[PDB]
């Protein structure tokens, strides 16, 4: 069992139906380093509830 | 102007000094009682405020 706390409250006043998250791509000498093949991913996972 | 967000811009708040252990109206945050106000052990969560 987890409890979860407030963090913060934004005032703005957008109306949102829709959202994306955004990921970290890791370029190094060890792969080619473009967008093609260059790219990697890591180990990651996230859960949508 | 005034929008749908809410307002975010007026006087500022005056702190009147405090007053203990006498039965006195107050207006803590905006949160109106009437009572007696006195030191208390019970400690709070960082985020809870009464």
């Amino acid at each position: 069992f987890s409890a979860l706390e407030p963090l913060v409250d934004l005032p703005i006043g957008i109306n949102i139906t829709r959202f994306q998250t955004l990921l970290a791509l890791h370029r190094s000498y060890l792969t080619p380093g473009d967008s093609s093949s260059g790219w990697t991913a890591g180990a990651a996972a996230y859960y949508v509830g | 102007e005034l929008l749908h967000a809410p307002a975010t811009v007026c006087g500022p708040k005056k702190s009147t000094n405090l007053v203990k252990n006498k039965c006195v109206n107050f207006n803590f945050n905006g949160l109106t009682g009437t009572g007696v106000l006195t030191e208390s052990n019970k400690k709070f969560l960082p985020f809870q405020q009464f």
